[PDB]
């Protein structure tokens, strides 16, 4: 019976254990001998499965954890509606949204950072940002300040009642376990209520309110002359003027006459040829879809009434002859550990995050984002990197699940059982075809390196030499050129124009135009595929030999997370599904920076420019990609070279902060080899000096000072090394497209 | 006022912050009244 | 963009042998019934609960929609 | 400018000097491994008993100050 | 149980009847999850605001000072903000609210009673009766005057009349 | 509140029989074993009686306030919303603020009765379904008791077919209910 069951009053709020740091865990309650407790504390902080052995307990702390970060995103969310609202030039946006960059960050004058308060546009000077809200804001339908100020206070109330959510459900009604095992109508309700009606909302406001107000805008009447969205709702004449159907009412939609609709919920494609982005007509059809297929969606499984699914019966059914058992075992799994369930939504999230990145750049989804480069390039990065973290993430849950809640007994000749007693042919033909492709994809590089070199430009991997073409990917640009009308015989234009079509221009700008891919995409293409290969690479090993291995038979016991197992055996090193998640998280800002590094070149190179009364288009920097993207040093200089000159020459200007904050990064990388070439005993002997050094003052600390442990040595390095190269990266791009768009 | 909440205020971390805001505070009030000092005025 | 035809007998009648149809399949291929009493049938329909109605009667009518639809599309309806 | 690079040079090469007679003098031992000069110049640790001990070699010193000559140098 | 004021809703736990103007009122259960004292104390607090804003309102539309321009009790507040006394006011509003701090920690301690500052400077509340009677009249005259004040300024921003014109 | 009219023995439809459910047990009034599709078997019985009463109430009042509209109109109403009846009549209002202010009101008073709703299942709340309190002028007080919530079922459930067949006949003829 799926029911509600609640713990009354299980915790009492008081600060009493806000007094005592490492109260949650046994260790740490007694007290700070040491520095490394203070690292303990935070390390252990969320470690709720550490704590204590109570899946109740447990569940009950994640619960409310995930409503105080909800709380928080409310916060964030409405910080910046207010700073649009009160900070920014929204409105001369709104006005000439081609021709004033978006703001909504003032600085103070305090030092001459007054200088980061650039000339924007509008009356208006500020820092700009490309983040996209003024473009969701504007398909919105928001046309005010007021608005803005409206959606500050529904977020600030929204984070309240998260906030006040989190501590009653903590503190005053806490749900029980019996509560929380219940997937089938956790999933029922997700999937249904909220994400059907989400999309379903969603689709009422775009039709109601971002639908005829988007239209005016298009058609270009001022923001102040645009009637009220309510005006919009309850006069169904002025509607009707935009929209001609709604003067037939509802009729249709309960009559199964839904073609009477087709003015506002049409199939059309392409791109909006004034905004330059995706037709909000077409945005309200797509959001009612896929809310009448989540809520179809939403009536799979059983929760009291006899009719539905249970995953159990279809896992344990879903069996074959080179499987032995199947997919046994996994409801139960699922059922009991957090961890899995995390490593799959992180997997899944992440890989959501990277496809939209994808989808929002190749099909601009906002009005005037497309020819927003600093947007479109910011956006598509930032998604870029959240999903690798998300996919690392995934990896290191997956071996905290196999180190922790792994159980042999219940995992006997299932899916985890077989994987893990062949793991050894898996990680050989992974580390087979990964030197494979390392070579085949980079060896050609440098091949063409040396070759252009030599002077021998006949010999190289090149158009204008021998060549390597992505047929395949040419083919399926034409199937998707070409669908328009013969396999998508309803739909006016195709999904996107990279695929093949005519340039969209909006203020004399290419919004979307065909990307053509040679030998140099080739190439490019294959490297993704060698990185992508490696780090997968690096994180299965980890979570394959994270319980056992041929060096370590007794490796679960040492945990998920331990420094090593000792100089014998040869030397054992960083052996831990840790210690795999940290390589592969070096190797994961691998992959992504080569990722973002070859959308910034290639969309600079052969999408992004000025189209001229010729209707020809100058790109930014004109073709540089075919002939230079085959050479490390045609990277090295027609991309790095070239393109940092804008970062590089920011000083004195708006965009000095990048400067800086590209010399920071720089240093924060730098300063992250130290810790990851380096080992404790030397900083712990330097210690010894120092402390004798202190000593000789008759005074040094109670909690004797520590060198950081071998774990928090490397998880520092790593941090320090991720951030200082994703901020060059950073400060590199928004300097450059800032300046050149 | 809770003696535990007074604790929790007198705890490492949270009197660093307060301490280290307050001298920002104080770094950037005598910057903003006495800007650009390179020097002590002799 | 394709035809959806205004109400009619033909529409009415797609609709209702649609919903039949899917209480007769459900009857059939419904593997757990809920705990409750049952519609006042007899025979084949002596468990026939409510719940059962109601997933019968939404399943005809996604059913009927989409013929209903597709019929319209290919012209057959229309 | 002359000044300024000239203190970094000074920084170099006393942050080098640093490494190389801390390793120089601790080579023989530490509190962490007292018994060192029986293990030798260059063995590769002592394992992960007193909180760890990577790099508690005098050979370990020198391939740090090589990362710091060659940073000075540079 | 079932509160007296709402017969159909039942008697919220923690009102007992004990404090003056309870008539089981709350089905929202605001005082379920929040203490019932520290709620006492805004509402006291919210009511004698607006008891005085009222009095206000009336005494600013028959009479204004001599040295201060004559206009309606809303139009003085954006007045006041640019002159300067809305500042004043507001800085000593703060002032005593830096004492009802402290107020607000000894009832959560239970040192004081919700709403009790004991100002009674003239002495009206001496006898017991008297004093439960004045109670129950301060608890009914805030809640009324804050129903008011809220009519006065919304009846106001409607009509552009003061209410006393209106009333007319 | 006889046990012939009401109660256990009664059984609208004699081939299938009284249904099972708790509603049925012959204490509920208004049971003349009335459930073909047994929808008092998967809700809660007080939830359906409280929405039963709901709907008798207000189609009961609706119907009386049709034909009062359409016999005597109140001094001041014939010329500021106009003379349209019944449903046009609802539109006139609406642009008169009339029913905005009408709706306020009423989920204000909603409001209450989602607290008394919820406290059946929150705190356990023994109140009678539909049962308000509201006996100003005595008469559940006495013999004639369980004779008047029968009455009052019996002519709320009248009063909702009553209600929908006017509405549907101005829709058609556009009259009102007095034709
Ligand atoms: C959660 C996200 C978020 C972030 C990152 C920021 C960031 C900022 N806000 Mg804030 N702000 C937020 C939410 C956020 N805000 C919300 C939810 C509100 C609504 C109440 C505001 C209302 C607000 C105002 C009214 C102002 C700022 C200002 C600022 C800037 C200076 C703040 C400062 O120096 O405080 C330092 C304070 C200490 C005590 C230290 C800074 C860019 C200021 C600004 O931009 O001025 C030009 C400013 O005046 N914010
Ligand atoms: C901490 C990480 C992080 C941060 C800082 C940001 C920051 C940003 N995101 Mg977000 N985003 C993140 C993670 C993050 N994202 C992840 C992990 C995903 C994948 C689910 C997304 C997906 C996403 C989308 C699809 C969009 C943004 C957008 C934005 C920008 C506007 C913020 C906003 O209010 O959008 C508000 C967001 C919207 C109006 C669009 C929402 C549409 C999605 C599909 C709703 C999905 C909801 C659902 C419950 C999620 C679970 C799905 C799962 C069950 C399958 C901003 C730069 C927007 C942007 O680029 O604007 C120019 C934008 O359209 N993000
Ligand atoms: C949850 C979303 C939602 C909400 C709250 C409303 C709300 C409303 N719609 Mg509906 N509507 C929606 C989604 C929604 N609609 C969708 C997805 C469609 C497309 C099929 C429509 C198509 C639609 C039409 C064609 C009309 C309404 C109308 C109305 C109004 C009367 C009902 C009301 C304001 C009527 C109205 O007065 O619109 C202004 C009207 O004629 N709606
Ligand atoms: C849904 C997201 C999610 C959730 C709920 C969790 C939950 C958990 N993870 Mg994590 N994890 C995630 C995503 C998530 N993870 C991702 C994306 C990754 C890949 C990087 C990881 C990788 C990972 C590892 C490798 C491990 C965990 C562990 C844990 C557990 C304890 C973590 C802890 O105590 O943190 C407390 C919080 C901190 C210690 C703070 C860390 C923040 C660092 C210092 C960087 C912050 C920089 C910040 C952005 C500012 C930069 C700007 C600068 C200028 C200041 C906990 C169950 C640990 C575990 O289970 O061990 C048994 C563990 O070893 N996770
Ligand atoms: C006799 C009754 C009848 C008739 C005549 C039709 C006729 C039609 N229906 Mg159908 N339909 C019916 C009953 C009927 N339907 C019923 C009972 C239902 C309810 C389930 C539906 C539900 C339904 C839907 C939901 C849709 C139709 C559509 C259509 C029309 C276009 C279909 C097409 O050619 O797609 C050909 C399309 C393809 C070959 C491409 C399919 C690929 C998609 C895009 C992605 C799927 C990939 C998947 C995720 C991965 C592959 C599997 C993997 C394991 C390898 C067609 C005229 C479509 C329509 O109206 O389009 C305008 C439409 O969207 N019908
Ligand atoms: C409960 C349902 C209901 C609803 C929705 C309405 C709605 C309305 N009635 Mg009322 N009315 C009701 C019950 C209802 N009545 C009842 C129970 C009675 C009998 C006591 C009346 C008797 C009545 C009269 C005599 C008049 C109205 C009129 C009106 C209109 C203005 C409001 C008013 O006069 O008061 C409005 C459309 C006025 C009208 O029709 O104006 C043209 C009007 O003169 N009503
Ligand atoms: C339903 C809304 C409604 C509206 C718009 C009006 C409007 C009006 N009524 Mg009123 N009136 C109403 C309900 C309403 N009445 C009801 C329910 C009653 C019955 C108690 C009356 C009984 C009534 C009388 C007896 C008189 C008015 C009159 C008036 C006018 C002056 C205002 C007033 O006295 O009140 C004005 C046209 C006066 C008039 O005839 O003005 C034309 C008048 O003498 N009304
Ligand atoms: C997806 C591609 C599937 C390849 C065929 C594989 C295939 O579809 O097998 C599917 C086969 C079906 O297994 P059963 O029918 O026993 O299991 C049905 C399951 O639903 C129950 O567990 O399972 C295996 O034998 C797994 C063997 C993996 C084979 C390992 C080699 C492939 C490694 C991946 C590298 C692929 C590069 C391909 C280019
Ligand atoms: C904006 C602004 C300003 C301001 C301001 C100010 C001071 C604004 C103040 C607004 C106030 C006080 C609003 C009060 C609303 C009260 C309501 C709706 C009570 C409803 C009670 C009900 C329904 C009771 C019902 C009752 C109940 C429950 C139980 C008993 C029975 C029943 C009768 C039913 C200025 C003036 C400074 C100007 C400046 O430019 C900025
Ligand atoms: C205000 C307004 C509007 C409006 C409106 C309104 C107020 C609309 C109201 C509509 C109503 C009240 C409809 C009622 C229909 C009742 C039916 C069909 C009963 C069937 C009973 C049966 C089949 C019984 C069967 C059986 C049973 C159970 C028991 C006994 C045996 C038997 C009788 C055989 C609009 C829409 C015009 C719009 C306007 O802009 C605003
Ligand atoms: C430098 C270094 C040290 C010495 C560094 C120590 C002990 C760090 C102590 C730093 C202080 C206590 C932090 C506070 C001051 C910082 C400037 C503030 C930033 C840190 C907070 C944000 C946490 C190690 O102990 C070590 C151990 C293992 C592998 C590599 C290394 C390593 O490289
Ligand atoms: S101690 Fe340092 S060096 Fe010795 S094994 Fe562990 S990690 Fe490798």
């Amino acid at each position: 019976k799926v029911s509600i069951t609640v713990d009354k009053d299980p915790v009492a709020t008081s600060f009493e254990k806000w007094a005592q740091p490492g109260h949650f865990s046994r260790t740490l309650a007694k007290g700070p001998k040491t520095t490394t407790w203070i690292w303990n504390l935070h390390a252990d902080a969320h470690d709720f499965d550490s704590h204590t052995s109570s899946l109740e307990d447990i569940s009950r702390k994640i619960f409310s954890a995930h409503f105080g970060q909800l709380s928080i995103i409310f916060l964030w969310l409405s910080g910046m509606y207010f700073h649009g609202a009160r900070f920014s030039n929204y409105s001369a946006w709104l006005s000439n949204p081609t021709a004033v960059k978006p703001s909504a960050q003032v600085v103070w004058p305090i030092v001459g950072q007054e200088v980061l308060n650039g000339d924007v546009g509008g009356g208006f000077q500020g820092v700009q940002i490309t983040s996209g809200f003024f473009q969701i804001w504007r398909a919105s339908g928001i046309t005010s300040e007021v608005e803005l100020y409206w959606c500050a206070l529904a977020g600030l109330l929204m984070s309240g009642l998260m906030i006040f959510a989190g501590w009653f459900h903590y503190h005053k009604a806490a749900p029980k376990l019996e509560w929380f095992q219940n997937a089938e109508s956790m999933l029922n309700h997700h999937l249904s209520g909220l994400l059907g009606l989400g999309c379903l909302s969603w689709a009422g406001h775009q039709i109601h309110v971002s639908l005829p107000i988007n239209k005016l805008l298009d058609a270009g009447v001022a923001p102040q002359e645009i009637p009220l969205p309510h005006e919009f709702l309850v006069n169904r004449d002025l509607m009707a003027q935009l929209y001609p159907s709604f003067s037939k009412g509802l009729v249709p939609f309960f009559t199964l006459n839904w073609s009477e609709y087709s003015d506002f919920l049409t199939f059309k494609g392409g791109l909006n040829p004034v905004t330059g982005g995706l037709w909000l007509s077409d945005t309200a059809h797509h959001h009612l879809a896929l809310a009448v297929l989540f809520i179809v969606a939403g009536h799979m499984y059983r929760t009291n009434w006899g009719i539905g699914h249970s995953m159990k019966e279809i896992l344990e059914a879903h069996k074959g002859p080179f499987t032995g058992e199947g997919h046994k075992g996994l409801y139960e799994v699922l059922i009991t550990s957090w961890h899995a369930q995390l490593s799959i939504n992180l997997a899944m999230l992440g890989s959501l995050s990277i496809i939209i990145a994808h989808h929002m750049y190749a099909m601009p989804p906002y009005p005037y984002i497309a020819t927003d480069y600093p947007t479109q390039l910011s956006l598509f990065t930032h998604h870029m990197w959240i999903g690798g973290f998300c996919v690392c993430g995934a990896a290191a849950h997956a071996g905290i699940f196999m180190v922790r809640d792994y159980n042999p007994a219940q995992n006997y000749n299932n899916l985890l059982d077989r994987v893990i007693r062949h793991r050894d042919a898996i990680i050989s033909h992974l580390n087979w075809i990964c030197i494979f492709l390392g070579f085949h994809s980079f060896g050609l590089y440098i091949h063409n390196d040396t070759m252009r070199a030599l002077g021998r430009t006949q010999d190289m991997f090149s158009d204008t030499a021998i060549q390597l073409k992505p047929v395949f990917a040419q083919w399926v640009q034409n199937i998707h050129t070409v669908a328009p009308g013969n396999t998508t015989p309803n739909a006016l234009a195709t999904a996107s124009y990279a695929f093949g079509g005519n340039v969209v221009s909006v203020g004399n700008k290419v919004a979307m135009m065909p990307i053509s891919l040679g030998t140099a995409d080739f190439m490019v293409h294959h490297i993704h595929a060698f990185t992508i290969h490696v780090t997968v690479l690096i994180l299965l090993k980890g979570v394959l030999f994270s319980r056992n291995s041929r060096l370590i038979p007794d490796k679960a016991n040492l945990g998920f997370r331990f420094p090593c197992d000792g100089p014998g055996r040869g030397g054992t090193c960083q052996s831990s599904a840790w210690d795999s998640v940290f390589l592969g998280l070096f190797w994961m800002y691998n992959c992504i920076s080569v990722v973002i590094f070859h959308f910034s070149w290639k969309m600079q190179s052969d999408v992004w420019g000025t189209v001229q009364a010729d209707n020809t288009v100058t790109h930014i920097t004109g073709g540089n990609f075919a002939q230079s993207a085959i050479t490390i040093n045609g990277w090295l200089r027609d991309f790095l070279w070239a393109q940092a000159s804008q970062v590089i020459q920011s000083y004195g200007s708006s965009l000095s902060a990048y400067g800086l904050i590209f010399l920071g990064a720089h240093f924060i990388w730098a300063f992250s080899l130290m810790f990851l070439f380096s080992g404790r005993g030397y900083w712990q002997e330097l210690i010894e000096s120092v402390v004798w050094a202190h000593n000789k003052l008759n005074f040094a600390p109670a909690i004797q000072p520590r060198a950081l442990s071998i774990t928090q040595g490397r998880a520092v390095g790593l941090a320090h090394y991720l951030l200082g190269g994703i901020g060059t990266t950073w400060a590199f791009f928004l300097a450059r497209i800032i300046s050149v768009g | 006022m809770d003696s535990n909440f007074l604790k929790y205020l007198s705890t490492a971390p949270v009197l660093l912050t307060v301490w280290l805001s307050f001298t920002a505070g104080l770094v950037i009030e005598a910057n903003r009244f006495f800007p650009d000092m390179l020097y002590f005025p002799m | 963009v394709p035809q959806t035809a205004a109400w009619s007998a033909k529409t009415c009648s797609v609709m209702v042998i649609s919903n039949l149809l899917c209480i007769v399949a459900g009857r059939y291929v419904i593997q757990v019934k809920g705990s409750g009493p049952s519609l006042p049938l007899t025979g084949s329909f002596s468990n026939f609960g409510l719940p059962e109605l109601l997933a019968t009667t939404s399943l005809g009518h996604i059913v009927g929609s989409g013929a209903i639809l597709g019929l319209s599309y290919v012209g057959l309806l229309s | 400018g002359d000044f300024l690079v000239h203190h970094a040079i000074a920084l170099g090469l006393h942050t080098t000097a640093l490494i190389l007679v801390k390793g120089a003098l601790d080579a023989r031992g530490s509190k962490l491994m007292p018994d060192k000069k029986d293990f030798g110049y260059s063995f590769p640790c002592d394992g992960p008993g007193r909180g760890g001990t990577c790099d508690i070699s005098a050979w370990d010193a020198f391939y740090l100050s090589m990362f710091w000559m060659l940073n000075t140098i540079g | 149980d079932f509160s007296a004021a709402v017969p159909f809703l039942k008697r919220p736990s923690n009102l007992d009847g004990t404090l003056a103007g309870d008539v089981g009122f709350d089905p929202l259960g605001f005082s379920d999850v929040f203490d019932l004292r520290v709620l006492r104390e805004a509402e006291l607090k919210h009511g004698r605001f607006a008891m005085l804003a009222v009095l206000g309102f009336l005494v600013q539309e028959v009479y204004t000072f001599p040295f201060f321009p004559k206009m309606a009790p809303v139009d003085a507040h954006d007045y006041f903000v640019t002159q300067g006394g809305g500042s004043q006011i507001i800085f000593w509003i703060s002032f005593v609210e830096i004492f009802g701090v402290v107020a607000l920690f000894e009832l959560i301690q239970g040192k004081r009673d919700a709403g009790d500052f004991a100002f009674d400077p003239l002495g009206l509340g001496k006898d017991e009766a008297t004093l439960a009677r004045y109670k129950v009249a301060e608890i009914k005259h805030a809640r009324l005057a804050m129903i008011a004040i809220g009519g006065f300024i919304h009846q106001f921003w409607v009509t552009k009349q003061t209410v006393l014109e209106q009333l007319g | 509140g006889a046990g012939k009219l009401q109660g256990e023995g009664v059984t609208a439809i004699p081939f299938a029989g009284r249904p099972k459910t708790p509603a049925f047990d012959g204490t509920w009034a208004g049971d003349t074993g009335f459930d073909p599709l047994t929808i008092s078997a998967w809700l809660d019985i007080r939830f359906l009686r409280e929405a039963e009463l709901k709907h008798c109430r207000v189609a009961m009042l609706a119907a009386a306030g049709a034909i009062a509209q359409d016999a005597f109109t109140f001094p001041g109403t014939v010329e500021t919303f106009g003379t349209g009846k019944m449903t046009a009549l609802h539109d006139a209002a609406v642009k008169t603020g009339t029913m905005g202010q009408m709706l306020v009101w009423i989920g204000f008073a909603e409001i209450f009765s989602t607290a008394a709703i919820l406290q059946w299942y929150t705190d356990g709340s023994t109140r009678k379904p539909g049962d308000f309190g509201f006996d100003p002028l005595g008469f559940s007080k006495g013999k004639d008791a369980a004779r008047l919530e029968l009455c009052e079922l019996k002519n709320g459930r009248l009063a909702m077919i009553a209600i929908g067949g006017m509405i549907h006949h101005y829709l058609i003829t556009g009259k009102g209910p007095l034709e």
